[PDB]
């Protein structure tokens, strides 16, 4: 006779797939970039 | 001189002057980078503990991405001034290698594990901290002293080989498992050169013929050799240190 | 000079062209954003939505942002307000479109694949 | 023992020796920081080499 | 997990983690093309009286077969029993509500099998080779064995 069994497993709290990590990294990178560049433009324009 | 109207290359040199004015002379940007690196160092010290990492693993991944992207942004900004000068530098090669290994292990699958991710981060911690002045002189003179350390190390190893021939004549298959295997024998001799706790070895070859045997001879030869070599090595170390440090004092 | 000849050859005047490249990057990225929104809303054809090219067009996004910035900086010294307004408007629209696509991709996260 | 340290706070000759050796505080602090960094490096290396495997 | 907290469904493992979860109404397991689109045609907590969740897109709506909780009106109309409240098998899943829970990376989950032999209970033997299947067409699991 066929001895078989079945069971169920629920898992949760996936931290993040790949695009979430990619998005937060590039978002912080470009935020730093635009902040430094706004400072650059402000200084170089106010010298003139 | 008077410079009635600037040209294209004066404009380019001026632009590079503002580019090196920030993030290379401003203490604020370097202070922020050091603050971020000390924060991720604190999170590194918060590891070796899963009870903390269960609510922190996602945040650890995010701050890993943040420090990696600011590192590669710094490397790209350094490459902006020119690839030749960044390639031809004494120390920027190390930061480039660090970020290259870290990014290669990050984006592409790798067997690098924490044993690569964390030591590379603390190497970057060191490379940031030496730029702030009051340890730069000591690290500079350490790297100035090491080429003079090299000859002392080479002479010590050569002398230890030419005395390890005399060693291995009375070694192997008798008082074994530390005098055998000809490289484990060499490293046990090195252990005794470091001169701590060889009384286990002293009891190892003890009771050869319970009064003198070779229990006298091999022990006294190896002991006088050990004490002479240990004194010579420790001296040569401290004297090379002070010799290369006098170069600092000039 | 002979803009004529400027546009003549060998290469071209300063920057400029490098600024108008961000414009055509904005054109193509706006088209891709429109296709993404159109496929998300009505037709529901996730088979051919841009789930597949994910990081490479984000890298295109970021190099376009840096390019528009560098063009603005390299074109500001002409002393004329119109060029500065041109470059700053392009920078603002590129930044807005980047943030919009970042929000869109962060929203549609349960639809690509799972790790 | 802190009170004994306050006892030894006298003896101006010890004060002159302290003055002569007190400019090395920055140097010993720098070497202590170097020791701490190297200790941290090999701490994480040793944990990842022998503590992570848990055998 | 004790049966009284199986009925209650609010158990905690002394650390802040819910050890039991009641599944959403008209739930289907995710598919490969996305975790918000069902293509598995097997219904858990099947109830026809309520509208269908997570069921945009054509192939999602072209699947899902109500086996036990059929066109008899709803979950209280589609009567089940206790043996359908503990059967971890398929085709009894229309009245499956409460399942277990786990952290995200499970590690070394013990799949231990025992056999009754009319006198005692023994373990599965090396002559008794075993095959694995997932009945919802998923591909992000693996087994360690020697
Ligand atoms: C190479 C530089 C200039 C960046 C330009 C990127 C271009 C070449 C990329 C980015 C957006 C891309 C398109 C995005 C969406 C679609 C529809 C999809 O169902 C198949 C791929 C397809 C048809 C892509 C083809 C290539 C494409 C147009
Ligand atoms: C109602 O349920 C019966 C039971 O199987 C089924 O045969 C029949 O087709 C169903 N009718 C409709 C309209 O769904
Ligand atoms: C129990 O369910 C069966 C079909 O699932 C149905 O035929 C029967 O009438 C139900 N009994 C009651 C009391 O509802
Ligand atoms: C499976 O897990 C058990 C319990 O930890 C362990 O003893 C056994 O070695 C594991 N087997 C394999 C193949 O990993």
């Amino acid at each position: 006779c066929e001895l078989s069994e079945e069971f169920q497993i629920y898992v949760d709290e996936v931290p993040l797939p790949f695009p979430g990590h990619a998005l937060i990294a590039v978002a912080t990178s470009v935020v730093l970039g635009v902040l430094i560049f706004i400072a650059f433009v402000f200084q170089l324009r106010n010298i003139h | 001189d008077v410079m009635e109207k600037k040209d294209a290359w004066d404009v380019q040199e001026f632009i590079t002057q503002m580019y090196i004015k920030q993030l290379l002379r401003h203490p604020a940007f370097q202070l922020l980078l050091a603050f971020l690196l000390l924060s991720n160092a604190i999170t590194i010290a918060l590891r070796t503990n899963s009870y903390l990492g269960q609510k922190h693993y996602e945040l650890f991944s995010t701050i890993d991405d943040i420090v990696l992207t600011i590192l590669i942004c710094e490397v790209l900004l350094g490459w902006l001034n020119g690839f030749w000068i960044f390639w031809k530098d004494g120390w920027n090669i190390l930061n480039f290698a660090i970020v290259f290994i870290l990014f290669m292990g990050f984006f592409i699958k790798q067997l690098d594990m924490v044993a690569i991710t964390y030591p590379l981060r603390v190497l970057r911690l060191v490379h940031v901290c030496m730029a702030v002045e009051p340890l730069a002189r000591i690290i500079k003179v350490i790297l100035q002293s090491m080429p003079d350390l090299a000859n002392v190390m080479a002479l010590i190893l050569f002398f230890m080989l030419v005395f390890s021939v005399f060693g291995v004549t009375l070694f192997g298959a008798f008082v074994p498992k530390h005098f055998q295997n000809m490289g484990v024998a060499l490293y046990t001799l090195f252990i005794c050169i470091t001169q701590d706790g060889w009384l286990d070895i002293y009891t190892d070859f003890q009771m050869d013929e319970r009064e003198y045997a070779m229990e006298v001879g091999g022990a006294i030869y190896f002991a006088v050799f050990i004490t002479l070599g240990a004194f010579i090595g420790l001296n040569l170390f401290v004297v090379v240190v002070t010799t290369n440090l006098e170069q600092m004092m000039k | 000079m002979r803009w004529r000849d400027r546009i003549a050859v060998l290469c071209f005047p300063p920057g400029l062209m490098l600024t108008v490249a961000a414009l055509i990057l904005f054109f193509i990225h706006m088209g891709v954003f429109a296709s993404d929104v159109h496929n998300f809303c009505v037709i529901h054809n996730y088979d051919h939505m841009s789930f597949r090219y994910t990081v490479v067009l984000i890298f295109s996004q970021v190099i376009s942002i840096g390019w528009a910035a560098m063009g603005s900086l390299y074109a500001e010294m002409t002393g004329d307000k119109f060029l500065r307004c041109f470059a700053l408007t392009i920078l603002i629209l590129n930044g807005a479109m980047f943030f919009n696509r970042l929000c869109l991709e962060f929203l549609a996260i349960n639809y690509r694949e799972e790790r | 023992s802190l009170r004994i340290l306050k006892l030894i706070s006298y003896s101006r000759g010890i004060r002159t020796l302290i003055i002569a050796v007190g400019e090395t505080v920055y140097t010993v602090a720098s070497v202590l920081t170097l020791l701490f960094l190297l200790m941290f490096v090999f701490a994480i290396l040793g944990f990842c080499l022998f503590g992570v495997t848990d055998r | 997990i004790p049966p009284e907290d199986w009925i209650s469904g609010v158990h905690k493992d002394s650390q802040g983690f819910n050890m039991i979860k009641t599944l959403p109404i008209n739930y289907r397991p995710p598919s490969h093309m996305g975790i918000s689109i069902p293509l598995t045609d097997n219904f858990y907590h099947a109830d026809p009286s309520k509208p269908i969740p997570r069921n945009q897109f054509h192939k999602s709506k072209e699947t899902g077969k109500y086996k036990q909780c059929a066109n008899v009106t709803s979950r209280a109309m589609c009567n089940c029993s206790e043996h359908q409240k503990f059967s971890h098998a398929v085709a009894f899943s229309d009245c499956k509500e409460k399942v277990h829970r786990f952290k995200f990376p499970v590690t070394q989950y013990p799949v231990v099998l025992e056999i009754f032999n009319e006198r005692d209970k023994i373990s599965a033997e090396p002559p008794y080779l075993v095959t694995m299947t997932e009945v919802n067409m998923r591909k992000n699991w693996q087994l360690k064995h020697n």
